[PDB]
């Protein structure tokens, strides 16, 4: 059916979402970056350490109710 | 170690030249490499996390072959999260992976503006730190050893056994950076030879060839 979750950023800020399952999480990812104003190529949406790609759904991922999606930014290095 | 680069140079130049960014090229392991990502391998640009994690997963894919050690590679966000937030923040990143069933654990380490590699070798019972800039970070391996102790418990309920578990760093025993941007290249090329159980043979003079070779290797998802 549907489940709620929180997308906690590195600054501890929460953005609540509900989603169906077997639907791509691409839209949830797009909505989060539309708010932070930053490009999505800047942000990585990882759940329990697993990279969420646009084809991933909460069904194939372990995600249950009240779960949390950690948000990390791009790492460059030289 | 050798290998030529054939008509690949045309293919490498094809994606190096400008196109719309964010256009995905090469998809495997549920990961994408945009045109912006591959641009970090051009010239002397700083490698990003998408290129490194994609390469580590390719080494992970090669580890399943006979005659090679089995490898599990953490993503580049693991060590930073574990050191700053503790084990319980990363305790659930390995709920589908038994880290004690593999031979080698690859831990790519991001240091703000610098890349480095820590390796756990259950065969040698070693936790080695590799820095192409010569830096010593024995605290990083002490962090990883404490992680293994808290990971054998919570996942297997066994006190991890710590004999001969050598925690050390490399000095002038591995090739050094010699510039200020080839760091991610050294980190990935270190792991390539380590996962092949081959001595580290390259120098800084091989990095321009390595950058273009990795472009083709990532596009075709085939390690050479």
């Amino acid at each position: 059916d549907h489940i709620n979750l929180k997308v906690a950023g590195q600054d501890g800020s929460v953005v609540q979402f509900k989603i169906k399952r077997h639907t791509p999480l691409s839209k949830l990812m797009k909505a989060y970056c539309e708010r932070q104003g930053l490009s999505m190529r800047q942000i990585r949406f990882r759940f329990d350490g697993q990279p969420i790609n646009e084809t991933d759904t909460p069904a194939q991922l372990e995600m249950e109710d009240e779960d949390t999606i950690d948000v990390f930014q791009q790492q460059t290095g030289g | 170690a050798p290998e030529i680069t054939e008509e690949m140079e045309k293919e490498i130049k094809n994606v190096f030249r400008n196109g719309n960014q964010d256009e995905v090229l090469s998809e495997a392991f549920r990961l994408t490499i945009t045109r912006k990502d591959i641009q970090t391998l051009n010239h002397l640009n700083w490698l990003n996390d998408e290129i490194i994690n994609f390469y580590m997963n390719m080494l992970m894919e090669r580890s399943k072959e006979k005659g090679l050690p089995s490898v599990h590679a953490f993503n580049t966000f693991f060590f930073t999260k574990l050191k700053t937030a503790g084990y319980q923040a990363v305790k659930r990143w390995t709920k589908k992976v038994d880290v004690f069933s593999v031979d080698i654990l690859l831990v790519p380490i991001h240091l703000g503006v610098h890349w480095c590699l820590a390796v756990v070798d259950f065969r040698k019972k070693n936790i080695t730190y590799y820095d192409s800039m010569g830096g010593i970070n024995n605290e990083a391996c002490r962090i990883l050893l404490q992680y293994l102790k808290q990971e054998s418990i919570d996942k297997k309920r066994k006190e991890f056994d710590t004999n001969g578990w050598q925690l050390f760093s490399k000095k002038s025993q591995i090739p050094q950076q010699m510039n200020g941007s080839d760091c991610g290249m050294f980190a990935c090329k270190y792991a390539d030879c380590i996962t092949k159980d081959r001595p580290i043979n390259f120098t800084q003079q091989h990095m321009p060839y390595f950058r273009k070779r990795m472009v083709w290797e990532i596009l075709h998802r085939k390690l050479l």
